[PDB]
């Protein structure tokens, strides 16, 4: 009981849309898992339009979009009804970069930067000629 | 009476929270309106006690109050088409 | 430290930041189309109230300012003057493609090119103009923002 | 002003022609039942549900064709598409991109730099139609809200290239628009 | 279906609250002078009350 | 002694608390009229919004203004907050549960209405510019119209029944409750406290002063306008709807604590605001004076002399 | 006579001031730069393709009615017939533009007014409008649709199904709302006699739109100079019978119902064909031809780069936009960019408008005329 009740159910009280989220789930069935760990919904029925395909992102304190990954991602817009396994199934191989959400303010570093910016450990140069440098 | 004692103790505790709440954080319009409701308001005073003794008075009570009620309508009408009340 | 006392501050720090991110009130600047998406955000579909936001004509009484829009040289002045007249702890969401690096008419005269040169733009948000989502994202990391936000720490350790 | 005080005397003989109808558009003005009708469908919509799509755990609607964060993809093989045509920097309509380009060591041509930076590049479209490689795209992702301006100046081709996080979503798009476009 | 008990309810504190408010001075006088207060008390009663509260006091001590 | 003090307490703080849940829940159901949900992430159901919202008006930098800086500015606010409150002293809660039995209630409520008045106008020229002055006077003058109106409307309910203290009034709705003969006066009564308030319909001098400063002044302000929204309510289910006596009068409803009636007969009228908020246009000013002064004037008036002459006629009258 | 301020919702940037006595408007003028771009600077030191994004920003209420002006203008200029597909999808998308900016311009006037909860069922319904937009082409607004000749890409699968379900159960929100607003007292008597404008002042002032149509004289292009498929679309053209904000309301309505019908009478007979084009020289290849014959890929690259070149004459050309006359004038000469390219929306007229009509009146009125004006300041500037 009180296991999961603090994994994921008693944050609904100063969470609210975790309340939301849990009766639209006592409503709810299931339809997938992402590596994330996160479950992806779907009440499909006489609900509505907007709203039968959500997503409980399997991180109750700080939940956060685009934490999504790309399958899911479609899947969950309504773009296309193929499913985050299927599209993960073609995951195109002899590449690729798993996902990371966007943290653009947890440091610069975990940030990023161009090539000039002084934060960046590259830091290049534009001079487009050379000097003399006699040695 | 005795009661406006536990009216003005209540007056002096609304001003002491009142005063907590704040310090936590550290024309002839007008004017004939203002005449016409200086007129209509001792009309409700005098309708006060006129309103607590209607058992104790017959119809003359009644009587009387509608004559005074008239004189004030003409009052009010002689206001009106004057026009005084248009905004 | 007096591990203690830094566990209550890190609490105080917590309900300090839950409260002044779960009340946050904008302040619309509605320049130009954006301002319809904008509105869009606050309509019924993407809720705004329900994350405690209202828009809050007044400036003197606002926390947030979101530059919805385009600037223009002869309206520079007018933005300044209404970020001035807000209290201490602010914040600016520069909605739109222009109201954050010129966008468009970047290139073109009688248009300042990005907000950012008239007010500390806090976060920006891209669009043209913002999916409603956008905007709405960009709220939230707003809160995020907010959320690492430990002030009476500060205050303690000065 | 003369024409006014005619007409309004016709218009007042014109409705008060019996008793009834007097009597009835009096009552009616009288007992506000247009104000009841009013609230009573506002009391309807109020029991009625609601939308409210709870954004952060329900996202909105979208379609295939949709213009957001851009990236470049390549071929399966793990070679670059872009071969420097210079046509999106030159259909850009708001100059939004700069492209600088050189032969490679091993003989083919690609970018040497390759950035767009992001605000001034309002999201019209015509990129994914100059590339004649499908080099460049707008994948549907529109959550990428950074809190400094030089981000939203996306990087020489570095973080474009990092696009292909989504190379499956977007391969999804791309396929149900193979068809008409 | 009970979608709309969601705005009756933060009205409905209210209620709560305007109950207590009035339930308060009630049992605080009912302890202030050992029965509830008396709505209308003209002289009759005052001087009731007081005869009454010296009587008693006298039975009392006697 | 010592009792006193504890029910004023008890009195009070409560009031607070039910007036931000009362914003809260203005803004829910409103909402909910307008198909979309309100407030519903800070709390479980958006419990703690107003809680929230406190603690962000406490923490923000404040601005004291620069106008009368002492005994002229920052008192005005604390005035209109003291003549809400202080009205709030007599109300009959149940059988009893009263504050204080002011034999001539009524009278005290017009009275303290009328102070309020003086709250308003004083608070608006304590500030320097000229145009919140302008509305100041135009809020004055429409406040005092309509309470002359509720003077009337109050002299028929009194006729109606001999005494003035308020419990004697809801034992006469005890028979039968008074909103029933009197359908029109009540209506006529709603829409005065409407106007009274400046809530619903009637807003021209509060948009103007949006369309054309403290923070804590304000928001004393906006309480201090929601108690006496809260008040004219209670005034009004306790003198026009029964005041904590149940219907039908089967000994079932005998177990309810009487006072829950009250709290659900004012809950009513406080959604009832909120609901004839949000579906409809806003008068001007010229036509919110012209009714004032045209229309509820001469009805009231003339209901006053309908019921004395229905009630004298007839050996019908206590 | 004071002299008060106005610089106010969000309708709009403008800064009205005003000669004032007691509750008088003695006279009332608008400042309007302050929202300028320099688009007609812009669009000469750019093309034609480029520079349909810029009409597309032009009123960007309604959206896509300013797309179809520049195309029209430089069809008519450059003689490039269009299909019968292209045009009868493009008169489509014009009438749901239409809905859309009466939505918009009618519940914000109700909003100004003090009405809220037209305003959101309003917003609701535009949400789905939008929704249709960005399924077809592009972002919700905004949507770079209509280029010169037809379109720039087919319509999906199951649109049709969607706009005749949206058609239904909006002649039912229309009701709703008319139901709402439509002899409510309040609204009557704060809308009722508030800026007559007699036709004479009407066409002097050169008012267009719903506003020239407001008081008597019924005149719209739509009628008159039927530029697309319109005449087999018949539809109705309200009028108004004594010009003021209710007459102009209840016409704004009408033109909504009659929308409607335009927008069931397209999908019954759209005849499915071809899109766009038929020479590869004024409109690009598509996708397969591009990438496999030899021609394809020249005309592209040409067309891509440097874009058509139209001959040396100029023109103007207008359209029934929501608001009223939008106006275009080219005065291209040989080369691709075009030269002096003169914008004509109709705000103009109508801020003028304010100015003259809004005399003798209180300030609640002069928010409402601005309300029944519908005023966009991105055209009224540009
Ligand atoms: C600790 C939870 C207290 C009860 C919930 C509450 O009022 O939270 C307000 C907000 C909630 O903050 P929060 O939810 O942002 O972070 C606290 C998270 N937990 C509860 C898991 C530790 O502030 C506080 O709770 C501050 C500390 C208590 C005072
Ligand atoms: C007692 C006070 C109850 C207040 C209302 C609760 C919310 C409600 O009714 O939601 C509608 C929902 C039902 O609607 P819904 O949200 O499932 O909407 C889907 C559409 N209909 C309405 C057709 C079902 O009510 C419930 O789910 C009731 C059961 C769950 C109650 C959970 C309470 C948790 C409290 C934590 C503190
Ligand atoms: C023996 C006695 C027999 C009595 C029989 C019944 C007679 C009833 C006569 C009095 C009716 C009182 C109620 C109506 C009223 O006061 O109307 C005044 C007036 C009617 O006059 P009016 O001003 O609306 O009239 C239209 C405008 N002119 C004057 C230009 C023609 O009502 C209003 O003005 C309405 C104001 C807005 C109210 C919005 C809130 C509504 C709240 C819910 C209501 C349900
Ligand atoms: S794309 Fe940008 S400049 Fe254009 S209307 Fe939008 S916010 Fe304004
Ligand atoms: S058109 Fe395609 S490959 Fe060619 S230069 Fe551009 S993105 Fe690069
Ligand atoms: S999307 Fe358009 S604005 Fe952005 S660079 Fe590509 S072609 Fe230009």
């Amino acid at each position: 009981l009180r296991e999961l009740k603090d994994e994921g159910y008693l944050r609904c009280l100063p969470d609210g849309n975790l309340l939301q989220t849990k009766i639209h789930n006592i409503g709810a069935t299931l339809v997938g898992v992402d590596k994330f760990g996160n479950k992806y919904y779907e009440k499909l029925g006489d609900t509505q339009y907007g709203r039968h395909r959500w997503v409980e992102y399997a991180e109750k304190s700080r939940y956060n979009a685009s934490q999504v990954p790309p399958e899911w991602h479609g899947w969950l817009h309504f773009i296309t009804d193929h499913t985050g396994d299927e599209l993960l199934l073609l995951k195109p191989k002899r590449y690729g970069v798993e996902h990371k959400e966007n943290l653009s303010g947890e440091g610069e570093q975990y940030i990023y930067h161009s090539k000039g910016h002084a934060l960046n450990p590259g830091q290049r140069d534009w001079t487009r000629y050379q000097p003399w440098e006699s040695k | 009476m005795s009661e406006f004692a536990p009216i003005c103790i209540y007056l002096v505790i609304s001003l002491l929270v009142s005063l907590i709440l704040l310090g936590l954080p550290f024309d002839i319009r007008f004017y004939l309106v203002s005449i016409l409701f200086i007129i209509f308001d001792p009309e409700v005073t005098f309708s006060f006690p006129w309103a607590v003794s209607l058992n104790k008075i017959d119809p003359f009570g009644s009587w009387s109050m509608m004559a005074f009620l008239l004189i004030l309508t003409i009052g009010s009408l002689y206001e009106w088409k004057r026009g005084a009340l248009d905004w | 430290v007096s591990k203690a006392a830094e566990f209550v501050i890190s609490k105080v720090d917590d309900l300090m930041n839950w409260a002044r991110r779960g009340s946050i009130w904008p302040m619309t600047f509605g320049l130009a189309c954006c301002a319809v998406e904008m509105m869009h955000t606050g309509a019924a579909r993407y809720d705004l109230d329900r994350f405690g936001i209202i828009f809050r004509p007044s400036p003197r009484q606002s926390d947030c300012m979101i530059v919805a829009g385009t600037l223009t040289n002869k309206m520079a002045p007018a933005l300044r003057k209404v970020y001035d007249q807000m209290p201490e702890p602010r914040w600016v969401i520069s909605m739109g493609s222009c109201a954050n690096g010129g966008g468009y008419y970047h290139y073109s005269y009688s248009v300042v090119r990005g907000c950012d040169r008239i007010v500390p733009v806090d976060i920006y948000v891209p669009g043209c103009p913002p999916t409603a989502e956008a905007l709405l994202y960009g709220l939230l990391q707003l809160q995020k923002k907010i959320n690492r936000r430990k002030d009476f720490l500060h205050w303690w350790t000065k | 002003t003369k024409l006014e005080d005619e007409q309004r005397e016709q218009l007042a003989k014109e409705i008060s022609k019996d008793w009834s109808s007097v009597f009835e558009r009096s009552i009616n003005t009288l007992f506000l039942t247009e104000m009841v009708r009013g609230l009573m469908l506002t009391l309807k919509y109020f029991f009625e549900t609601k939308v409210t799509i709870n954004y952060p755990f329900e996202k909105g609607p979208l379609s295939p064709r949709f213009r957001g964060e851009h990236a470049l993809r390549r071929y399966p093989t793990g070679e670059e598409r872009c071969i420097a045509c210079k046509l999106c920097e030159a259909i850009c309509p708001a100059q939004a991109i700069t492209i600088e380009a050189e032969e490679r060591e091993d003989g083919s041509r690609r970018t040497t730099r390759y950035d767009i930076d992001m605000t001034k590049c309002i999201y019209c479209g015509f990129c994914q139609e100059a590339c004649p490689v499908d080099a460049i795209v707008e994948g549907p992702n529109f959550e990428f809200a950074t809190e400094t301006h030089e981000e939203l100046l996306y990087d020489k081709e570095k973080l474009l290239e990092n696009g292909d996080r989504w190379e499956t979503e977007i391969a999804e798009n791309l396929r149900s628009e193979s068809l008409y476009r | 279906n009970l979608r709309w008990m969601e705005a009756v309810l933060p009205l409905g504190i209210i209620a709560g609250m305007l109950c207590v408010m009035g339930n308060a001075q009630y049992y605080i006088h009912k302890a202030a002078h050992g029965r509830p207060k008396h709505i209308g008390n003209d002289l009759w009663d005052v001087a009731m009350e007081r005869r009454d509260k010296k009587l008693h006091e006298q039975a009392a001590s006697s | 002694y010592i009792a006193v003090p504890a029910e004023i307490l008890g009195i009070i703080l409560p009031l607070l608390l039910g007036v931000a849940f009362l914003v809260l829940a203005e803004r829910k159901v409103m909402a909910f009229v307008q198909r979309r949900k309100g407030p519903d992430v800070v709390g479980s159901f958006g419990l703690l919004q107003p809680l929230a919202d406190g603690l962000k008006l406490i923490l923000k930098e404040p601005i004291s203004p620069s106008s009368a800086n002492f005994s002229l500015f920052r008192m005005a606010p604390v005035a209109t907050f003291m003549l809400s409150l202080v009205a709030w002293a007599v109300v009959p809660f149940d059988y009893g549960m009263v504050l204080s039995d002011s034999n001539i209630g009524l009278l005290y409520l017009f009275a303290i209405s009328s102070l309020g008045v003086y709250g308003i106008i004083t608070a608006g020229w304590s500030s320097n510019s000229k145009y919140a002055f302008l509305g100041a006077l135009r809020s004055a003058a429409q406040m005092v119209s309509y309470e002359v109106s509720i003077g009337l409307i109050l002299i028929t309910v009194l006729i109606c029944v001999g005494s003035c203290n308020l419990s004697e009034i809801v034992m006469a709705q005890k028979q039968i409750w008074f909103g029933i003969p009197l359908f029109p006066v009540l209506v006529m009564f709603f829409i005065s406290c409407l106007a009274e308030t400046n809530r619903a319909p009637f807003d021209l001098p509060e948009a103007e002063a949006e369309s054309v400063y403290s923070s804590m002044g304000s928001a004393l302000f906006f309480l201090g306008e929601y108690a006496n929204m809260i008040l004219m309510s209670g005034l009004c289910t306790s003198l026009s709807l029964g005041g904590w006596l149940p219907i039908l009068d089967l000994p079932i409803f005998k177990r309810i604590p009487g006072s829950i009636w009250f709290s659900i007969k004012v809950i009513l009228f406080l959604f009832l605001y909120i609901w004839v908020r949000a579906a409809f246009p806003r008068y001007r000013y010229d036509q919110l004076m012209g009714l004032g002064w045209k229309v509820f004037l001469p009805l009231s008036l003339a209901w006053v002399v309908a019921v004395s002459g229905v009630s004298v006629t007839f050996p019908w009258l206590p | 006579n004071f002299t008060s301020n106005f610089g106010p919702a969000a309708h709009g940037v403008l800064r009205s001031v005003l000669e004032m006595n007691g509750e008088v408007v003695e006279r009332a003028e608008p400042h309007i730069g302050l929202l300028h771009r320099g688009t007609e600077k812009l669009i000469e030191y750019k093309t034609y393709l480029q520079a349909l994004p810029y009409f597309d920003r032009l009123d960007y209420v309604s959206t896509m009615a300013q797309e179809h002006a520049y195309s029209l203008a430089v069809e008519r200029l450059l003689n490039c017939e269009v299909p019968l597909r292209a045009q009868y999808i493009r008169v489509l998308f014009c009438e749901i533009t239409r809905i859309l900016n009466h939505l918009l311009a009618l519940t914000t006037h109700a909003m100004d007014v003090g009405a809220s909860t037209p305003s959101l069922w309003a917003f609701e319904e535009r949400e789905k409008l939008l929704e249709f937009y960005e399924r077809v082409s592009g972002a919700r607004m905004h949507a770079s649709f209509i280029r010169p000749g037809g379109v720039a890409q087919d319509l999906p699968l199951g649109l049709c199904r969607d706009i005749d379900s949206f058609t239904q159960q909006f002649a039912s929100r229309i009701d709703e709302l008319e139901e709402m607003l439509t002899g409510n007292r309040i609204w009557k008597q704060r809308l009722v006699d508030i800026g007559t404008v007699t036709a004479q002042q009407a066409k002097d002032w050169g008012f267009s739109g719903v506003m020239l149509r407001g008081p008597g004289v019924c005149w719209d292009l739509r009628r008159a100079a039927p530029y697309d498929v319109y005449d087999q679309l018949d539809f109705d053209v309200p009028v108004g019978t004594r010009g003021d904000c209710y007459d102009r309301y209840c016409i704004r309505i009408e033109e909504m119902r009659q929308s409607m019908r335009i927008i069931w009478q397209c999908p019954n007979k759209i005849p499915s064909g071809m899109i766009k084009a038929d020479d590869r020289k004024l409109c690009p290849p598509s996708r397969c031809r591009m990438k496999l014959s030899m021609e394809s890929s020249i005309h592209h690259f040409e067309l891509y780069t440097e874009g058509f070149s139209v001959p040396a004459p100029s023109t103007y050309t207008a359209v029934e936009a929501p608001k009223g006359e939008f106006g275009v004038f080219l005065v291209s000469n040989g080369s691709n960019r075009p030269y002096r390219c003169k914008i004509r929306a109709p705000g103009f007229a109508h801020l003028q408008g304010l100015d003259f009509m809004s005399k003798h009146h209180m300030l609640a009125d002069v928010v409402t005329i601005i309300g029944t004006q519908d005023i966009v300041s991105g055209e009224v500037d540009r």
